[PDB]
């Protein structure tokens, strides 16, 4: 059974850094795709930033593009997204995200309870 | 010489279907009997020829094609076949002469907590052509609106992993293929039988 | 009718739970094309699936997990007909049988859909 576990966000003064944490369980942290994903209140859950087995290894949102930075961890089995510089507007609910195909060949998107980021 | 067909089926690593591998066999006597008579294999499926005919005949040239995919997936290595597999991934011509050998590879591609190597194109403009390859990984934009390099609303990333746990069914199991094309051409037959 | 292969099957019948039967299918044509015999099965509400198969040159089988010990097929090239002996029948085992043969090699598990010659289906009744 698939799980996603997000961690380490919290309360930070403008221009200060957080490294958000997502503990996967049930599947190899090496796969085709891992995925961060923003959700502001009053907006819509926003696509921040990706790491991948093939071709480019990570992409990144233009707003976040040399702020963040995501990285994975084979023995832990966590995926992190390190940001710095942070902004008022990185504020949200940051989730993590893959998306499994079944013995159907029908598609699945996962996703973490999420952690708050707040910025001041 | 001859043909070196283990280099081909004995090889340790094994392509995706998207970026499937391709070998070229000439000038030497392949033995297809020791092939096919060797209870090895789940499938051996031929086009255009019989089988047990195939040590009597001599082509122009052969292919050997590679990859992984699931169980469930080989009836889609086939000509006049449609789906993701045949569609993005590897297609066969309708006039295709040659041979499709699969079996279940968990001897070599299990892994316990799940195998996530295997990838499959999931999205694409068009269709492939026979024996065409994609291993682009753009993003697909699947609206009007271009994608920019990232994600976002319609655009997606065009590669899915197969999860191959051990405790999948029979048919969602990975499944090394290969594929031996015959080559018809007007010319010499340097590959032949015994 | 016009195809270059044909199967007779036969040695259907009812039986008591417990107790064994013997398909036979026997073909006349291009015998020696004949690569690989399928035996199928349809029971009362469900699809036609795969009981078992045997490659001709081979004499290598495989059987589907609801008849795995229990069912043996075999191959006898003096009277060019392959055999499906059925013990320890129970009633699940009550459906229309039917032997295939095909030319392009060997497939498991067996598909329908593939190309092949087919027989007629003998009845197996089993209370």
């Amino acid at each position: 059974q698939v799980q996603l576990v997000e961690s380490g966000g919290g309360l930070v003064q403008a221009g200060g850094s957080l490294r958000l944490s997502c503990a996967a369980s049930g599947f190899p942290v090496y796969r085709d795709r891992m995925a961060w994903y923003r959700q502001a209140p009053g907006k819509e859950r926003e696509w921040v930033a990706a790491i991948y087995s093939a071709g480019q290894q990570t992409r990144y949102a233009d707003s976040v593009k040399g702020r963040f930075t995501i990285s994975r961890d084979n023995a832990k089995n966590t995926v992190y997204l390190q940001m710095n510089s942070l902004k008022p507007e990185d504020t949200a609910v940051y989730y993590c995200n893959v998306k499994d195909v079944g013995h159907h060949y029908e598609y699945y998107d996962y996703w973490g309870q999420g952690t708050q980021v707040t910025v001041s | 010489n001859l043909c070196p067909f283990g280099e081909v089926f004995n090889a340790t690593r094994f392509a995706s279907v998207y970026a499937w591998n391709r070998k070229r066999i000439s000038n030497c006597v392949a033995d297809y009997s020791v092939l096919y008579n060797s209870a090895s294999f789940s499938t051996f499926k031929c086009y255009g020829v019989s089988p047990t005919k195939l040590n009597d005949l001599c082509f122009t040239n052969v292919y050997a094609d590679s990859f992984v995919i699931r169980g469930d997936e080989v009836r889609q290595i086939a000509p006049g076949q449609t789906g993701k597999i045949a569609d993005y991934n590897y297609k066969l011509p309708d006039d295709f002469t040659g041979c499709v050998i699969a079996w279940n590879s968990n001897n070599l591609d299990s892994k316990v907590g799940g195998n996530y190597n295997y990838l499959y194109r999931l999205f694409r403009k068009s269709n492939l052509k026979p024996f065409e390859r994609d291993i682009s990984t753009e993003i697909y934009q699947a609206g009007s609106t271009p994608c920019n390099g990232v994600e976002g609303f319609n655009c997606y990333f065009p590669l899915q992993s197969y999860g191959f746990q051990p405790t999948n069914g029979v048919g969602y199991q990975p499944y090394r293929v290969v594929v031996l094309s015959f080559e018809l051409l007007h010319a010499p037959a340097t590959v032949c039988g015994p | 009718s016009s195809s270059q292969v044909q199967l007779v099957e036969s040695g259907g019948g009812s039986v008591q739970a417990g107790g064994s039967l013997r398909l036979s299918c026997a073909a006349s044509g291009s015998i020696s094309s004949i690569t690989y015999l399928g035996w199928f099965r349809q029971a009362p509400g469900k699809e036609r699936e795969g009981v078992a198969a045997l490659i001709t040159v081979n004499g290598h089988t495989y059987y589907a997990d609801s008849v795995k010990g229990r069912f043996t097929v075999s191959l006898d090239n003096a009277k060019n007909t392959v055999y499906l002996q059925m013990n320890s029948l129970k009633p699940e085992d009550t459906a229309l049988y039917y032997c295939a043969a095909a030319a392009w090699g060997y497939a498991w598990p067996l598909h329908q859909d593939d190309y092949w010659y087919w027989g007629q289906g003998t009845q197996v009744t089993v209370s």
